[PDB]
């Protein structure tokens, strides 16, 4: 199986 | 799984469970297509658009094929789900009502299955429609600020796998917020406006129609008085009248002892011109001027009218 | 989960297993809807929204629906938390409560599906209450800057989800910032109220309704009080009368008596009055959280937008 | 994890692996008599900790103990140090959390260790918890360049530091701060104290130096009198380097650049026995500079004088 | 990582990968008699790091060991070199960070970064920091539009700098730093730098010295007087006189015609040319050609504000 | 990443994989005497990268090489060619930046590029840098509505510049390009030493200019090269260029080349490769394009060099 | 792969055989002189194809020829229309390239296509190539939400620039291009919308099989009608059909001889107030804006 995790990432 | 007219069978052997259960739960009141106040294009476009070829299918064979694709854009309470939910009950097509939370999928590579496996089950069921609320989720730029590298192919998908008929309907609050070749294969993109002064007097006065109305007949007056409200406000101007009869006599005391005659004295009375006066100076419109503007000016610059 | 009136239950098959320990977690008559002071017209709604609509429920039908949401909107210091766990005592509903923290998840997409979870478990028990707070966060127009992408969907899944059945639900909220509300969502909140700083009135209600129980002298002059106060936030004048009744505590010197000869010469002060000079060095040395510009914005957004 | 009193234990099965660690991480014998003046934040202290243990059935109604306190004021005036204190005067579990414990990459993570810290803070013991410069963590909420992920950790605070009338438990919420001006007008309202400290005067210094350099061997050539007349608008950190470079200037009374390893260990135990004289000051006086001018002093005193809660 | 000494080991098991890289990439021949000058900051080096390692018996208590030292000057002098020369004239590990090492593209890296970067300061060894150019890490806190990742670095320096609430574990750690805008960090950091010293640009003997010190190796002449190149220097920095000397030493060279002789008869001449001396027309003719990076509003700003708020 | 000399790698295994795209991204012939005129700056390149590759023997110990040198003037005037010229003369590797390739989106996703850009530069051979346009990257540091995005580029490019000097890699040489001088940095001026002011006009340089690009093989009685080098008053190093370029085009439309399509085509083009020009449509082009450029830029950058310039 | 001129043929061995029957199917009696306007275009096609081709030292050195160009403009001016006829009248090996020839499904075979058509194009003639729609294919290069295939594939096309042969392109959005593009665009010249005599083809032949009145004039409906492009034409001719319809009253009977109505509306015939009305209701599908900002960007970056 495979499985999807989530981010943060901040820009200007 | 149930199977369709005439007999036939999906083959739905190649799927997972749930992805196939997701899609059968995004599959009765009946309403009226003349219970809308306003808007005669839209209704003109949707009786060209799945009536007409129900009852003459040899006019549509070539020059003339039948659209396929359509938005509404306008100020939020104008009534597009009215016109969705009314064209729902009224035919003999199957609807259906997909979101943005019918496609979660969270493992990868699951909601490119859940549309490609809907649209081949809307092609089906022969006459189909397919509602799509709110697109401005899925439907930001393909190089926007928030995207991951997966929503990117949710939205390729959408744009080859739209090519036996079906026929898309949508709306958004937001319409600049479009793509452009998500733009362009919409064949016709439709303004809503608010009420006039002229709709709202029929508004109002086929929206009371159960309490007994003596003597408030200036309905000229009460929408003159009403300027800019935004169609889905005077309904609760209405609602608010309603129970302003109610508050007129101190029932806040009354703990049980006689309070079930005592509604029955207010069962049976009247909605009087003194409730109008005290619901204009208790509910003001919900918007400024300045989303609508935008969505003129939007309109204009890319509307098919 | 337990079991819904009428012996039912439901059918949770395809949520996973931690979404349904997440809202099995969001879920007696102490205090009374007689406590809270002032503040008329929102006691009218509630008053008109869920008691009446348990007594005569032949009556509110067709036009006469009853309501299906409000939001209250005023200053941080004046009272809005304190309505909805008093209206948790006096109901018989299923009164939930969900902030802004218990639907955020790692995974992609389980943020959307507790807020359907969230509204089918509230359908199906019973005529519910829902109390969103701080609805401020979840809020702000969808065409903001830095607007990530599930809250985007969170908006989404709530407008699709807050209409269209005789089983009620009455969602409330609370915010100190209004005009940073999504236009779209802010029309599905059919009553928006202000709530004002309290005035010279019911400042005095106040003072009596908090020094009840301890002992007191007869001489102390309310009126006074209550017009020398003016301007302080309602939350304030509570902390005014406990800086009162604990300073007498600072009048005996208490700095040097530890363990022995202490524990009966505090029982020795444990009967002792609280006279006026405690008020007049109170109102000395506490001021208000102030800064009364905020209460004018949010009075003059609700004069301009608020449906009372 | 550890523990609690009467052997209980917490339950963390809905949390991750880091969540728990992070905030394990947070978890001598100096007196409360060191410090120099300061009567008003010592006497919310005596009657906010150190009382509500010996007579409890005082505090009961009307009288139910603080929940929160700031302390505000210009930088270097012993803020830290009276926390220190009270973690070790008083019987308590501490946790000293700062704003850089309550961030991490993925989403989800900075609204929800607040929430662990002040469940494990309410499931241990009558708990402090000390944030340190919370001018970072909390902010204004409707502001310009506001990240989206912040407004959960301030709506976090906002919501969980004032909740039934059961559960006689309890926690004492303490913070420092240097630009209080910046705290959001939602949170002043849960901080109940808001006191300010200000720059020592001319009879505190005296105290201050007197307290500091008992320890070391001295003459009698010095006018502490003086020396408190001349050190005028000085921090206590400034007092406490001035009190230091003294020393070190009688260090450099006998110039040891030249000499290496011969006898040097043995030359310095001539040296480990010499007085402090009164030149050593007379000269330490003008080598150190106040640390800031009075500005930021001014705006804490006009902010704590209108706004402040003694 | 390595070990350290006592073969103890750190485990790091809580941080991800690449910020245990980001700092593991931040880690001889000199002499501290090769800075011209300075001598009251040899003189703070010499009792902060050389005498705690020799008799640390003395240094506790009252007399304990500084912890902080800012040096504010004009950019020409050297700032840079101090700190190399302490870096090679001891036996402690030396950690190097610049404002591009404490950079990520993710929400919360840069404090994790600081975090592990002081943790392992003290675990290893009785060590030195050397952040440079710290104007670009510091500024104020509360002024217009920062962004809202800086003002937490800022909180990580102030809350990690002091600390060590133990009154034991005196494991040493000293903190350097070198700007050239003194007037533009917070105070709560400007407290916590103790010995804040100036630096000037240097004096007449100084340049002597550094003519003196530049010229050896290379044969010059006998009738070079320095004292009239030291009177006419007034307000050179203490960069611009080695790049003075490079241009006389390379004003030889094109004196002669090498720009002509293309290919042929180039190889042949540069044998010879290494022995030809540097009179002082070289000299003349350099001083003609060169001018300094002037400007000495910079230096009376900075000298006013470190004869102000200074700590020496 | 391809290679470099000596069949070696590099080990870019630190950073993301746009971030070097755009470092890749940034790496015709010419002729050395093409270019006319300023001396200085063939002295400064002959004793800074020529003789240090033949004779590496020579520079050693006080006897280092430069690092760096900045050319001032007025625009289009010929730095680009130099730049060209000692990148094609020598065997070196040359790179090339302006301020539309420093800037990307997420914060700290540019200094990034700088210091990989350097590592390279040293991990390759000895290489030039050619930084164009600097007085938009380096301004003051303590600007008014400088960004928090802006400082750290100039403190990156401070530390990096300069670097731990005991005989290094390899030599690499930084050039600059700047139309407005004064408005530069007090740190990062003295890491350029070399500092030159180079002007646009001149006469005979100018007549030479003509004799270099004027190539057509008609135009045997328009040797009018005196009146035609003193009427380019004030005119810069691309004017004459451009000039030709017009005077060469209006050849073909001072004759009636329009509209010849089917009839009379090959036999007018041919008896046009001979056809004679002469200063009518010299002077139609002459006319036609007045220079666009002030004197103040030029008095003031020959103000600015007069202070601060080691040429 | 056929031959060229000269007689020589390429081996591409090396690569694949599917790659080059994948470029093989781009190399007609297009309208050459039935323009009847941008003789600008053709002059300078004329003097940079023909011309250098016929007489080759006449542009040489200052009278340089060119090796680019970018021609921006509406989606309907007709680059495809004069590329073709450049193909017809030169010869040249015309080729082509979409938006579907930088597609491929493995790895490393989206890089080579562009490489083996710029080995095809040095070797084959004295030849012009072409790519269509670079603005659609290449935007901004180094993004990281755009994955890095299409950075390498952009990559591969600039590594690829350095190719007698003459590169062209064609865009519709300009200041979407990149900044290393258009310093190789030594021309971006502005092209305005076609004339009068344009739509009037497509008007009578898109209106086959549909009964018409014979009243109907197409010059008034030609010159009424300055603005649109291709397919807004189509556009009028279906609202006219729908106003056909539209005419009549159905919505409101209905059961009782609707089949009737039905026949008599597909026996009606289209009108002249037919087309207006249509006219006077249909809009462009942009409005006359994006010019604007097209001449902005040809006058700020273009030379134009
Ligand atoms: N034109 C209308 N005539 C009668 N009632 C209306 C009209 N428009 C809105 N309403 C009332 O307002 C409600 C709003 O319905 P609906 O959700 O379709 O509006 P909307 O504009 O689609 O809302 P949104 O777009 O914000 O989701 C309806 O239930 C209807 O009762
Ligand atoms: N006018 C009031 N009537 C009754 N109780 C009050 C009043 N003002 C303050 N309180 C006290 O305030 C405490 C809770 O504060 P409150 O109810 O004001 O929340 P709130 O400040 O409205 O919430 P928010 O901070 O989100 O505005 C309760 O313990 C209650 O005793
Ligand atoms: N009034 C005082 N009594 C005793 N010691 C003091 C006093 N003022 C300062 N000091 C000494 O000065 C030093 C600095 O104190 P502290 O660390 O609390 O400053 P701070 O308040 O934390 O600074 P900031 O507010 O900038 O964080 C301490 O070591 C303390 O010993
Ligand atoms: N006091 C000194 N003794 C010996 N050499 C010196 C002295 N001051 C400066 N120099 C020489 O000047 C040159 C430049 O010094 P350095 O590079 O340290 O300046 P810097 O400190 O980096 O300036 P900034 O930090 O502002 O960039 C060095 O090579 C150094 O040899
Ligand atoms: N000395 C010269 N000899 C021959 N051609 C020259 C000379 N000076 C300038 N030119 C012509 O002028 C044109 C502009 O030169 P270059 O490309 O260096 O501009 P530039 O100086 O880089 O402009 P900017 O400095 O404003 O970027 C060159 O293409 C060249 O043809
Ligand atoms: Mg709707
Ligand atoms: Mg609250
Ligand atoms: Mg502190
Ligand atoms: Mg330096």
């Amino acid at each position: 199986e495979e499985e999807e995790e989530e981010e943060e990432e901040e820009e200007e | 799984l149930p199977q369709n007219s005439a007999g036939d069978s999906f083959d739905a052997s190649a799927y997972d469970a749930y992805i196939v259960q997701a899609v059968r739960g995004t599959m009765e009141n009946t309403m009226s297509l003349d219970d809308i106040i306003g808007m005669h294009d839209v209704k003109q476009v949707l009786h060209e658009a799945v009536t007409l070829p129900l009852l003459v299918p040899e006019f549509f064979q070539g020059l003339r094929s039948p659209w396929k694709a359509m938005v509404l854009a306008g100020p939020p309470g104008t009534g597009k789900t009215l016109i969705a939910r009314a064209i729902a009950s009224e035919s003999s097509s199957t609807f259906f009502t997909v979101s943005s939370t019918d496609l979660s999928s969270k493992w990868r590579g699951d909601s490119e299955k859940i549309v490609r496996l809907l649209f081949e089950l809307a092609r089906f069921y022969a006459p189909s429609i397919i509602f799509i609320d709110q697109i401005d989720t899925l439907g930001g730029q393909r190089g926007n600020s928030g995207e991951h590298e997966a929503s990117r192919r949710v939205k390729s998908e959408f744009l080859v796998q739209m090519d036996r008929r079906v026929f898309v309907l949508a709306a958004t609050n937001i319409p600049w917020e479009l793509d452009e070749a998500l733009r362009r294969r919409f064949e016709k993109r439709i303004f809503i406006p608010l009420p006039d002064i002229d709709a709202r007097k029929k508004l109002i006065e086929k929206s009371m129609e159960g309490t007994p109305k003596s003597d408030e007949i200036n309905y000229d007056d009460l929408a003159a008085r009403t300027e800019g409200f935004s169609g889905a406000d005077v309904v609760s101007l209405c609602r608010t009248a309603a129970i302003n009869v109610l508050r007129r006599y101190d029932t806040k005391s009354l703990r049980g002892g006689e309070l079930t005659a005592a509604m029955e004295s207010l069962k049976a009375e009247l909605v009087r011109n003194i409730d109008f006066e005290a619901a204009l100076q208790a509910v003001s419109p919900s918007a400024g001027p300045d989303t609508m503007l935008k969505c003129k000016e939007w309109c204009d610059s890319f509307g098919a009218m």
